[PDB]
């Protein structure tokens, strides 16, 4: 129901939010030049899944401003090591004292007019940061320009930049294309991250307040209430399944589900589950499915394992002497670690000031 | 029809 | 505190040691 | 040419105008829809080569305008069904420009009551136009409603009624009228219908009679009441150009007008009019009553009625009472008619067998469309009396201001930008 | 058109003993009056037999429906002949002629839930 | 509770008129509670800069 | 010298388009209010200072309306029609058709008095601030521009079949047809009782015919199952002007449905929300309520919410219903969002000795508390901005340098 | 070759639709300089199980001797909502780039 969907994000919000930073984090890094232009949702309760992707594809596209100093923040990915580059320029610009001398100008050198035009674009996308809301600007007493009321032109509007292949080093060099970043924003512009994205689920209540805890960040994400057998003929770049396998139905055919969601993935797909015993034995079931599509298709779309697992064979932990007697040697784990929030520690009798949130995890 | 029902006694003029 | 899941239940699995409810109580 | 039907939904009034007045907000001003040449001899007085006659045209107007009024005591009900419609006139000569209405809950919060106050010329003489323009043998008359000052108006008439505005019951109204229909359908063979000849009988032509004359009995030479069975015909309806006719039913107008007939048959047998043995005398209504109690079942029109009436009263305290529905005139000697009409067949029973409850299902009675009483005046002393008591007929810079300041404000504005 | 195409599908069914049938006329084209082809056969129908039994309306333009719900063998039988010579009476005086006529029926042996006799012609 | 006074300053008037129930209180300060604290960009050094 | 054209569908050649309702009613609903009359006297202030007589250029006087759904903009139209000079709308539709309604009303009147946007409306704050508009319009429900549609699917009595996908706008997932062929009966029969329309028995009959006849190829045969399943559905189709208890369960059902799987129920909620706090301080909020559940949620959160009270509600006038066949129902809410506390005026009548007991109770026990020291309640505060954030705000302009760490 | 369909639909529309579509082949192949020589129809049976019925319908001809729409092949079905706006389809050269009328009328 919508109160026990209250509840679990509650109480399950912090560790899940951790858990998918924590895959993220490594995806990011394994893979540098991925960039989900579209993202798929299986079982999506309260978006915390969006939300880190959000996160990490793009921190600059937020309500809120990211923590800079956290190590969290230092993505692997192409967008967010843009991101990250914009942002350092700001922390040289405070190592190095500067003039700082503004000329401020008034009626009465196109060069003033350019730059002026630059700063204005650099105080729009500063005010979305500020109050916390795009499209901010509309709402002011000023005037409306009569030329795109609809915007329909502007969406219309063929890109210069954006040409086919026919159509038409050294460190100094280097430090000045890092320096310039005009093409850093043109690469942002190529790289549209996670621009769709579809969220699957069933409960209502559960959607109801997924869709209240995405709204403010992601926009236009498209709620879907179940997952359709026919829906095969629609590939996303990412597709993520965060804590859901164990939680579908034992009436229902998790293997004829996670071969659709195989099927349906044009990139990086992402299981995740709590450190348990069952969701272990889920988790290393559906590897061995998935390792089953080896054998058949083009070699170019076969299944791959970036992580946790170097190998393609059994798990040795999975098939361990050891883990016969002993019920810790079993699971293949790793560990996250947060702020626990005061719902948990006032659900624990402990302070607790840092949380432990064990994971599995399959890329 | 029930104006053709009626039709049989008299028309009507609407 | 444990039964207000009851109305949570789906139908199949919510009277598995009776199949029927007829002459459930 | 003729619209010897006319579905229920339509009515013969214009929109009402309720009144400005805080106090007056019950108070609605009707126009009748005379333009229409539809409405206009329903709405208009007949002219003989005049005849007086209120009724047609009277209670039209108050059932209408109440049917109009229903919607406010309706509260989405299924079915709203009008009764109790009481008539008196004040001056029996002289047609109906507007009326005034009314309405309240009455007695019953599922019901609304209605006072229908008529204004209009009081004398039609004045109005007439013989003859303009005949052309063919047979000249089109045209009346002048609304005259500046050559007319002399007031009250002509009051009236009441009320609508009940509730469910359809199914068994009173389904399936006990579908046996009854069925009932008088199979009875229909019993009677001999043969017409009578309406000299004798009140009326010109014999295209608007409906009375069968070998089932025309009378007690004591109509001394102490009579009993006729009649049958409003679709071929009699339908040649006349005065009444109409619904999908099955038969409206209140078409099921009195029966009674006034057979009213001026027994007159003419209780020596209280002067017989044709040369000009007719039809006794005019001057006030009347209806009722329908329920079930409020209608008269059906195709099938035949029994009408049963009491004997002639001829006032030189009146029975009913001072309120609406009995005369407001004195002078010239008046006849009081109470009227009942039966349509059903009350003796047919179908006794399968004891076991069953035959009775419940198969039982029926003869139900009373339409009851009430009326008074009637002779053709020839319509202008020896006159109205006894009195009625009183029934007879923007701030916005402005501020709307120019509006303007002034806008235009002004519009050059800055 | 130089050219049209008039599709006469006759469904055929029956239940509790109870056979009925049901013309659909279409036209190829728009500009034929079909309410003219309507009124020529309910005038030529109203004498062979009573309304309760058929009725011939207007579907929309360019298509007529007709149906008989209980008909005898050979009251059918002449109602089909004469509304199809109807329809080509009035087509070829709109200014046409006749030139292929052809038809057929589903064989269907074992009960079937309808069956169809389809007749096209060209003018 | 009077609302000029705080929600640990228990009013010591016994007034009706102007006081709303300490649910309503609740549910006030609950939709006026929904603003972050600005998060410092200068005072802290990004990582990637560290 | 050729010209290229998209050939017209169907549904693009026939399309109709929704008729007006309440037009005076609703514009002197939303073009009426404290923020309206000021804006009238600015005009006349401005007005007889003129017969005296790179940044941001503002406008001397505008009146700010937002429009959560923008169908035909029939009412979009009446604010900027009726209206002056100093008026502005934006549209929020969810439904890209509309642009074809916003597209008319940017032609009529200026490019800098319309703008339309394709979203629902329970993201329009977050599409912008609070106090930012002076008057915003909900009309949830669907337009009458989407009923006769074959690919829409509100089509009823289509003889032969359609794929009933009846939902609004693009931003919703799977359509109703497959939602009832995949939905499962204990589901289909909680989501319907959100609604209250269908009684928990009514509910489960529905359901277990809809689950006992899947699969559906389409709507006809849908139709047959929910024809089975209780009685024919009304006359007249969707708006029926029967009373709500007495209309059928086929048609209670496929209303339920239809709202179900647009999520019209969490959409107007969020909407009303949303509307009291992006609106200015006594600004002006209408939202029209067409169902039971509609009205019970307006009433509720007005009667909750610490700023909105209830100006006043207008039914629809008979002759609107009969000309444009409206549901007899349709009524208007007219809400306005309190500068102060409105408990203070709505206590004037809603106030119980068990209320005040209760109350009482609640302080004395301390359970009007909340969270003021955790990891997340540590970092939030009121609207206005603190003496220690401000410095916050002056100071993240410009960073100072530092040699070590 | 070409294909045509439809779904389940009342017995005149479906009738409608194919006579139309009969009415156009002729036409067009008409259009060709070939006057319609000869044709015919077969109804068969329904299929054992099923109510599948097949049609085989024949014609031969015999030799007798501005706007463009753009239109995809195989076309693309429409849900109830759109998926993207309404001028999605069109593309529209920069305004700064766009440049001044050639000819006239
Ligand atoms: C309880 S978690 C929700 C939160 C989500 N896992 C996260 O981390 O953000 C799993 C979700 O999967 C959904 N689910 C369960 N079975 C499903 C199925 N068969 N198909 C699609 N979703 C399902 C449930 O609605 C449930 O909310
Ligand atoms: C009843 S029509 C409004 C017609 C027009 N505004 C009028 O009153 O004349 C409602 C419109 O709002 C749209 N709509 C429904 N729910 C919406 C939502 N949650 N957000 C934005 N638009 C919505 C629908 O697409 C529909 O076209
Ligand atoms: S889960 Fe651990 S033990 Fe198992 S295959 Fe992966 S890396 Fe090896």
């Amino acid at each position: 129901s919508t109160n026990d969907a209250i509840g679990y994000f509650l109480f399950r919000g912090a560790a899940m939010y951790a858990g998918m930073h924590r895959v993220f984090f490594e995806l990011s890094k394994q893979l540098p030049h991925f960039v989900p232009k579209t993202m798929l949702d299986f079982g999506a309760g309260t978006g915390t899944a969006i939300l880190v992707a959000k996160e990490v594809y793009d921190p600059g596209s937020l309500a809120y401003p990211l923590y800079r100093s956290l190590r969290q923040t230092m993505q692997g990915n192409d967008s967010s090591r843009t991101h990250q580059l914009s942002e350092l320029r700001y922390d040289l610009k405070r190592l190095q004292r500067n003039n700082e001398e503004k000329k401020k100008v008034r009626f009465m050198k196109r060069e003033i007019a350019e730059v002026a035009t630059a700063a204005a674009t650099a105080k729009k996308d500063r005010l979305v940061r500020e109050a916390h809301a795009r499209y901010r600007d509309v709402v002011d007493g000023t005037e409306w320009e009569s030329g795109d009321p609809l915007g329909e032109v502007r969406a219309s509007t063929e890109d210069p930049e954006d040409v086919i292949d026919g159509e038409q080093k050294t460190w100094w060099e280097k430090l000045i294309d890092v320096e310039n970043e005009t093409a850093r924003t043109r690469a942002a512009r190529r790289l549209r991250p996670l621009q769709e994205v579809t969220a699957v689920e069933p409960s209502p209540g559960m959607m109801e307040i997924g869709t209240m805890v995405l709204h403010d960040d992601v926009p236009n994400v498209t709620w879907k209430r179940y997952l359709l057998p026919e829906d095969e003929a629609i590939q996303h770049d990412l597709v993520v399944a965060a804590y859901s396998l164990s939680e579908i139905a034992t009436s229902e055919n998790r293997r004829r589900i996670v071969q659709q969601l195989w099927k349906m993935t044009k990139g990086v797909l992402v299981f995740v589950e709590f450190a348990n015993l069952n969701n272990f034995n889920i988790l290393m079931e559906a590897r061995d499915w998935i390792l089953e599509e080896k054998d058949v298709g083009l070699w170019d779309w076969q299944p791959t394992i970036v992580a946790p697992c170097p190998h393609e064979h059994r798990c040795p932990l999975r098939h361990c002497k050891t883990g016969v007697k002993r019920k810790r040697m079993r699971i293949c784990s790793t560990e996250a670690h947060y702020r626990s929030t005061f719902v948990e520690v006032w659900a624990r009798h402990m302070p607790l000031k840092v949380g432990i949130e064990p994971i599995s995890y399959l890329i | 029809t029930f104006e053709d029902a009626n039709n049989m006694i008299a028309p009507n003029a609407p | 505190w444990a039964a207000k899941f009851y109305g949570q239940v789906t139908f199949g699995p919510r009277n598995y040691p009776y199949p029927s409810s007829r002459w459930l109580a | 040419s003729p619209r010897w039907l006319r579905n229920p939904d339509e009515l013969c009034v214009a929109a009402l105008r309720r009144s400005r007045d805080v106090n007056k907000i019950n108070s609605y001003v009707a126009t009748y829809k005379f333009d229409d040449p539809q409405w206009a001899p329903l709405l208009l007085p007949e002219v003989t080569l005049i005849s007086h006659n209120k009724m047609i045209m009277l209670e039209c107007m108050s059932r209408h305008v109440n049917f109009s009024l229903r919607h406010i005591v309706q509260k989405g009900h299924g079915i709203y069904l009008i009764y109790h419609a009481q008539h008196s006139i004040l001056q029996p000569k002289g047609l109906v420009e507007q009326s005034f209405v009314t309405c309240s809950f009455g007695i019953r919060g599922e019901r609304l009551r209605t006072d229908i106050v008529h204004v209009g010329p009081i004398d039609a003489a004045d109005v007439m136009e013989l003859q303009p323009s005949e052309g063919h043998d047979h000249p089109r008359c045209c009346f002048n409603l609304y005259q500046k000052s050559d007319v002399r108006r007031g009250v002509i008439a009051v009236s009441q009624v009320e609508g009940y505005g509730t469910w359809f019951q199914r068994k009173p109204m389904l399936w006990q009228r579908s046996r009854r229909i069925g009932a008088l359908q199979s009875q229909l063979g019993a009677f001999a219908y043969d017409l009578v000849d309406p000299h004798e009988v009140g009326k010109w032509r014999d295209c608007e009679v409906s009375l069968l004359a070998p089932h025309m009995r009378f007690f004591r030479n109509g001394l102490n009441g009579a009993e006729a069975v009649g049958i409003i015909a679709s071929s009699q309806v339908a040649q006349q150009r005065r009444l109409y006719l619904g999908e099955f039913e038969a409206p209140a107008i078409t099921a009195l007008d029966a009674v006034q007939q057979l009213a001026h048959a027994s007159a003419l047998r209780c020596k209280l009019v002067t017989p044709v043995v040369i000009d007719m005398e039809t006794l005019l209504p001057l006030s009347w009553a209806t009722r329908t109690p329920p079930p409020y079942v209608p008269l059906e029109a195709d099938l035949p009625f029994k009408l049963q009436m009491s004997r002639p009263t001829v006032f030189a305290a009146y029975p009913t009472g001072g309120t609406v529905g009995s005369p407001f005139v004195r002078g010239a000697p008046m006849m009081m008619f109470e009227y009942n009409m039966h349509q059903g067949v009350d003796h047919y029973v179908y006794d399968d067998a004891p076991s069953a409850r035959p009775m419940k299902w198969w039982s029926q009675k003869s139900n009373m469309p339409y009851s009430g009483y009326m008074y009637f005046a002779r053709s020839g002393l319509v202008d020896r009396f006159t109205p006894s008591e009195d009625i009183p007929n029934p007879l923007p810079t701030k916005v402005v201001q501020e709307r120019l300041r509006k303007y002034r404000r806008k235009q002004q504005e519009g050059h800055k930008q | 058109p130089d050219v049209c195409v008039v599709q006469v599908c006759d469904h055929m069914q029956h239940d509790q003993g109870v056979k009925r049938h049901a013309l659909t006329i279409t036209y190829g084209a728009d500009g034929f009056q079909l309410r003219s082809l309507i009124r020529r056969v309910r005038r030529d129908l109203e004498r062979q037999l009573s309304s309760t039994y058929w009725q011939c309306y207007q579907t929309n333009e360019r298509a007529a429906f007709f149906v008989t719900t209980k008909v005898a063998n050979g009251t059918a039988d002449l109602l089909t002949t004469s509304v199809t010579q109807q329809l080509v009476e009035h087509t070829e005086s709109m200014g046409y002629s006749l030139a292929s006529s052809y038809v057929t029926l589903s064989p269907d042996v074992v009960h079937t839930s309808v069956r169809m006799l389809i007749h096209n012609f060209t003018f | 509770h009077k609302p000029g006074e705080s929600g640990l300053q228990a009013g010591s008037s016994t007034t009706i008129a102007g006081k709303e129930t300490w649910s309503q209180f609740s549910t006030k300060m609950r939709y006026g509670r929904r603003r972050i604290r600005v998060i410092d960009v200068a005072a802290k050094m990004s990582y990637e800069y560290q | 010298m050729k010209r290229i054209v998209v050939p017209h569908r169907w549904s693009e050649m026939n399309r109709v388009e929704h008729p007006p309702l309440m037009m005076k009613q609703l514009f002197q609903g939303v073009c009426g209010g404290l923020r309206w009359l000021e804006t009238k006297s600015l005009a006349q202030y401005l007005a007889v200072r003129a017969i005296e007589e790179v940044t941001k250029q503002k406008r001397l006087v505008s009146y700010d309306v937002l429009d959560c759904t923008l169908g035909s903009g029939y009412h979009a139209g009446a604010v900027l029609e009726n209206g002056g000079p100093y008026t502005r709308v934006v549209a929020l539709d969810c439904d890209h058709d509309a642009m074809h309604a916003a597209r008319d009303l940017v032609e009529e009147f200026g490019g800098d008095r319309f703008r339309f946007y394709c979203c629902k409306m329970s993201e329009a704050k977050a599409m912008f601030g609070e106090r930012s508009f002076d008057a915003i319009m909900i009309d949830g429900g669907v337009s009458d521009t989407q009923l006769e549609d074959p690919e829409r699917g509100f089509l009823l009595d289509d003889e032969g079949g359609h794929r009933l996908d009846m939902r609004f706008g693009p931003q919703m997932g799977v359509g109703a047809l497959e939602y009832l062929n995949t939905v499962s009966q204990h589901t289909l029969v909680s989501s319907l009782l959100a609604y209250g329309l269908l009684e928990y028995g009514q509910a489960m009959k529905m359901s277990r015919a809809i689950t006992r006849r899947k699969p559906f190829v389409d709507s006809r045969e849908v139709l047959t199952c929910i024809e089975q399943a209780g009685d024919e559905l009304p006359e007249g189709g969707w708006r029926s002007q029967g009373s709500r208890r007495k209309s059928p369960m086929s048609w209670k059902f496929l209303t339920s449905l239809r709202c179900i799987i647009n999520n019209e129920m969490y959409e107007l909620r969020q909407g009303i929300e949303n509307a009291l706090l992006m609106l200015r301080d006594d600004g002006r909020l209408v939202v029209f309520s067409r169902l039971p559940w509609e009205e019970r949620l307006v009433r509720g959160t007005v009667d909750d919410h610490p700023h909105a009270l209830l100006s006043y509600v207008e039914d629809i006038s008979i002759d609107d219903v009969q000309i444009y066949g409206f549901t007899r129902h349709a009524k208007m809410w007219v809400i306005t969002r309190a500068a102060s506390s409105a408990y203070a005026l709505k206590n004037t009548t809603t106030l119980t000795e068990e209320k005040f007991r209760e109350s009482s109770v609640r302080w004395l026990t301390g359970m009007y508390a909340g969270q003021t020291h955790g990891f997340p309640a540590n970092n939030f505060t009121f609207e206005n901005f603190e003496r220690k954030e401000w410095v916050t705000l002056r100071r993240n302009g410009k960073p100072p340098p530092v040699d070590v760490g | 070759a070409a294909f045509f369909v439809t779904t389940k639909v009342a017995n005149g529309t479906a009738d409608l639709l194919t006579t139309s579509v009969t009415q156009q082949l002729v036409e067009h192949t008409e259009s060709m300089g070939y006057s319609l020589a000869s044709s015919y129809v077969t109804l068969s049976p329904d299929v054992v199980h099923t109510s599948v019925r097949m049609l085989i319908h024949n014609f031969t001809f015999r030799r007798s001797r501005e706007t463009i729409e753009a239109e995809p092949n195989i076309p693309t079905m429409h849900v109830g909502p759109r998926r993207e706006p309404l001028n999605a389809a069109e593309s529209i050269p920069p305004r700064n780039e766009r440049a001044v009328n050639i000819w006239t009328v």
